[PDB]
């Protein structure tokens, strides 16, 4: 069945041209999506370099306080071929976007536990010299 | 046989990407939700924290 | 003698491009001697200096051809050595030379008068530096031509590198 | 010549395999992407109000030190 | 720094004070410093990975922190004890959990009751094997879910509870659980992609209808030629649906093996699968 | 309510106490409240969409919240003014930002100060089009985020240095960026298709060179048809360097017309093959 | 303004009062501003590119940080100082790292130990070159991601480890690791695609052996032969064992070479094959 195999195959590379297209529209959302994600943390990061602060001034202040089927056969495989390089255009940026800002949310999630601490020790210390 | 091992593993080598997508996208969402615990725990103990300097406002000030 | 730091410009002008002679300052040598550019390790090639005045200190400028032959780059910084040449086992005396269209825009199919050729070619690369395997340009009335050295025989030994003089056939 | 053709063929399906599969990570990705996004939606939300609560806390525990 | 020596001094510390110790006030920096303590030694016992001194030692500091006033950090203190005993030899990793969610829950804190709940439901089904336990859960935390109109997790809990609903016989329940994490699903043209396999799963689930109770959902499907997405999902359905009509276990089990071909057949559709080829079969010589 | 009472007020009490008023501590709790003003003036601006008001108005407030010792808290504002004059009327948005980046830097926070400093370099040049400055901070830039060896960014920023470098005759200082973003870029196998374009990049920017320099950098990338993603990168320069050896701007030109079918060609590459265009021309007149 | 200056102030103020100096209190009060001098000095020497002198900078005002009991903010400034080095001329860059996480470690902090763990192995291969420390940090950091239950993280370890190991000829320890890796990545259906490599990787590492174990985990694997993934898996496995078992560097050699075309090797599995070819040619030419 050689027309049977060379148009069935073909038939599916047709339906895979779509396929990565749809990925790749799929994939556009992850594009605008981690972008997104990546700024809404750079104010997350502004409000953990924000309270670091605040800790150390009211510590102190405590401190203080304390004391041509074949020609578009190729054309259609081409445009799949061709969406790699928007398939690149994503995987890379966000792929790299995804390293900075992790290694950012554990500095986040450390800062976000110590203030933790010092406010029961502030408490702690300010209970025994209430009104 | 040509166009066809060409765009053989076109795609075989673009099946790796993903691999590693899928992968470092999923890591994310484990650590995103760590900070999730940690992150409220903490605000968790400002409704003290404010309480508390309030406290202190009513015997200094 | 043992060497200097020189810099690769380009060829002042066009009667100069048409020598296949390496252009240097007055200040530095004198047009009649021979130098060895050293880039690489493995690239060594030998040239015929010829000064002018538009030349800089302390800098050697090269045509085209010789930038694409010997690879050689306007700004880099080679190794340029005097070497000098063994008249008694170096001097020229039959050399081979591929000839073909310098460029495609004048090929025509009319006939060439060899003889005119070699007579044309010893009477302006007199007294000069050729290698096997060496690219330059042949202005034969008015035409340029792509030419490239393949064998080189002293006056029956076969050599590398030799000096064009006089009495010097050419094929 | 069949031996030729049906070359072809075995080469065109298990091409059209590996693809199908691999496509299947872009979806469940889109898929995963978006679950992640809803889950830092309320990470942002809860630490940006942290910020404000602690901001009036912070505040105050200056104007009881003056 | 010895473990041994922190817990006795813990216990030494850890009693209401009267008499001549208290003096005139209690202290809950006794009953905290004893929690410090217990800590202090559950770490070096994860240290040298002794995980059921660790945990049964966080669950003291745990216990004792609810005896000062401080639920918030102690509730996460057991959660401590909860990643302990799950990573470690013995149990109490349900308890601790079960523990920590009526903190979370009495507190205001559903989001992250709901994040160890899943987490919960999911141990009761890959280590205490009790699937009729883990499903209540896996529901009511996507309930919680569904209130913080985190429409995601809610989903991926949903499809828990209906995943293995079927592998329990409790096909009908699937197909609902499928349904509505269906119309859920089509509102964001996020999950429309996905939007397929769930009719798919629904069609498969077959709670020994004897009709087209998928031959009517397979028609509400929006498919279209076009679609290529659309090819894996309803397309082979139909062709099921009349290799089910005809007590044909030949049509089904080949459309399987072509379908297996264009589309991989994972470990669940593969179960489902034979589960109606026996159903067939069955009616054949039933 | 009103914008102009509250930056009135704003004013009276944006001045040190004296006498009765000031007693004994005159605080900066003025200055500060002075600044929660400007910041309530400049808020019902940027809702009215006057922009340059609201900008103006976080530009006292941040003056004055320097005026109070929070250079953090004053930077942002700083920030703010610079997000109302970047989309607003007037001017000022660079002189924010830099105002901006000045307190980042010198308080130590470079990881954001990188942050703006791209901005910065952004609207210096999508609008001031000062391009040579532009370079300068996306250079320096990049310099900071390689220090937070976050590869990422740095190299987001390198690109644009070396892609805005060939416009400004810079071919060999291209070509060189994009050796280093290169060679920084292999080490990571997460970086293996991107290759390819630096190297197509650098292959094509040329410095008026005349070797092989291309066909070197060429050699130097590992090519093998079947590595396919290469088709994309230097397949096509090999042809270039062809078409450019045999002073044959008609094989360039068609080569350039025919890789436009296989890979569209952005602004940039179309410039820049104009020139190489232009180079094959005035050598065949050599 | 001056580095200089700061380093001989802080000097200066850092040592532990006595005489009429330390009265009554003396201490934190003191050697904190010493960290900040610190500090605001390595910062210059940041910003002047010096690095070096940044790094020792951060080491001074890291140590005195510790010296006032905040071990937090000091192990942070240990990362600091890390990065500084790590992108710096000199060394030190390893031990500022174990200097940060023997304090992330004794505070209880694993999760970011591992973190930075994983870092640590990263610099002492490619740099120190020191691969046997490396792995047992790849190999502890692991460890601690599982005791998290952080699995993936975990996984990502674990491929380090076992990957590493088999260039230090530690085949036998790797197929191990791979079998390991893989009973635990089969839980989760969307690592059903990963689960092949590691079966091709577990079954390329040979301890030596003189036939099976490779053609007992080939069969262990689980395969569907109209299966699209798997065909880069075992299908070119099974005619690698037949040309190993019998002597044939020709039939082993070529079958590389024909699936070098439809799946491109990596430098490791390079690495390996030949390693196999050696010993077949050292078991021929013998």
């Amino acid at each position: 069945r050689a027309d049977q195999l060379a148009d069935e195959s073909l038939e599916s590379t047709r339906r895979m041209l779509q396929l990565v297209e749809e990925s790749k529209d799929a994939g556009i959302r992850t594009l605008v999506m981690l972008d997104e994600q990546g700024e809404q943390l750079d104010r997350v990061e502004e409000g953990m370099n924000h309270i670091n602060q605040d800790m150390k001034e009211a510590e102190k202040n405590l401190k203080d306080l304390g004391k041509a089927r074949e020609n578009e056969m190729d054309e259609n495989l081409e445009q799949v071929s061709g969406i790699i390089g928007n398939l690149r255009h994503m995987a890379l940026d966000m792929g790299n976007e995804i390293d900075t800002q992790n290694r950012q949310i554990d500095r986040i999630m450390e800062k976000a536990d110590s203030n933790k601490t010092r406010i029961d020790e502030a408490n702690q210390r300010a209970t025994k010299m209430l009104g | 046989n040509r166009r066809l091992q060409q765009t053989q593993a076109q795609v075989d080598e673009v099946v790796d990407i993903m691999r590693v997508n899928v992968d470092k996208v999923l890591e994310r969402d484990q650590k995103l939700s760590e900070l999730d615990d940690r992150a409220d725990a903490l605000q968790a103990g400002a409704s003290q924290f404010e309480t508390s300097a309030a406290k202190l406002k009513r015997k200094y000030w | 003698m043992a060497g200097r730091s020189m810099q690769a410009a380009r060829c002042p002008t066009d009667e100069l491009s048409l020598s296949n002679c390496a252009v240097v300052s007055e200040k530095d040598y004198q047009s009649g001697q021979h130098v060895i550019v050293r880039t690489s390790p493995n690239h060594k090639y030998i040239f015929t200096l010829r000064t002018h005045p538009s030349v800089v200190p302390g800098s050697v400028a090269f045509s085209l051809p010789q930038r694409k032959w010997a690879g050689l780059s306007i700004g880099q910084e080679i190794e340029v050595a005097l070497y000098s040449f063994d008249k008694a086992k170096q001097c020229i005396g039959t050399m081979t030379i591929e000839i073909d269209f310098l460029q495609k825009k004048n090929i025509d199919s009319n006939p060439y008068d060899t003889d005119k050729m070699a007579a044309e070619f010893i009477q302006q690369f007199n007294n000069q530096a050729f290698s096997v395997g060496q690219q330059l340009v042949f202005s034969f009335n008015d035409k340029l031509f792509g030419l490239l050295v393949k064998d080189i025989e002293a006056m029956r030994q076969k050599i590398e590198v030799g000096l064009v003089v006089g009495n010097s056939q050419v094929a | 010549a069949l031996s030729e053709i049906e070359t072809r063929h075995s080469e065109i399906i298990k091409l059209e395999n590996s693809i199908r599969e691999l496509h299947d990570m872009f979806m469940d990705m889109a898929m995963l992407v978006e679950s992640q996004g809803e889950m830092i939606d309320r990470i942002e939300y809860n630490v940006e109000h942290a910020v404000d609560y602690v901001e009036r806390a912070v505040s105050d525990t200056k104007k009881a030190v003056k | 720094a010895e473990a041994m020596a922190l817990l006795a001094e813990a216990e030494r510390k850890v009693k209401n004070s009267q008499s001549f110790f208290s003096g005139l006030f209690g202290g809950s920096s006794k009953i905290e410093e004893a929690c410090e303590i217990y800590a202090r030694a559950a770490n070096m016992f994860k240290m040298a990975k002794n995980w059921s001194a660790a945990g049964n030692a966080f669950c003291q500091a745990a216990q004792l922190h609810l005896q000062l006033q401080s639920k918030h950090d102690a509730a996460t203190c057991f959660v401590d004890a909860g990643n302990a005993f799950k990573k470690a030899d013995p149990q109490e990793a349900i308890n601790c959990l079960m523990r920590a969610i009526e903190i979370y829950t009495d507190m205001g804190r559903f989001t992250i009751a709901a994040k160890h709940h899943i987490s919960i439901a999911e141990i009761y089904e890959t280590e205490l094997v009790d699937v009729e336990k883990a499903i209540a859960h896996y529901e009511q935390s996507a309930d919680y879910y569904k209130g913080e109109e985190s429409n995601s997790s809610a989903n991926k809990c949903l499809l828990k509870v209906a995943g293995y609903a079927a592998q329990l016989e409790q096909y009908q329940k699937a197909i609902d659980i499928y349904e509505q994490v269906g119309t859920s699903a089509m509102d964001s043209p996020l999950l429309k992609y996905s939007a397929k396999d769930y009719f798919f799963k629904a069609a498969l689930c077959h709670f020994c209808i004897d009709m087209l109770n998928a031959k009517l959902a397979v028609q509400k499907y929006e498919e279209l030629f076009p679609a290529f997405s659309d090819s894996r999902e309803c397309k082979l359905m139909k062709k099921l649906l009349e290799a089910h009509e005809e007590q044909n276990v030949d049509s089904y089990t080949e459309s399987v093996k072509e379908y297996d071909s264009i589309s991989r057949l994972d470990q669940w559709l593969t179960t489902m699968l034979l589960r109606i080829k026996k159903t067939i079969q069955g009616d054949e010589e039933d």
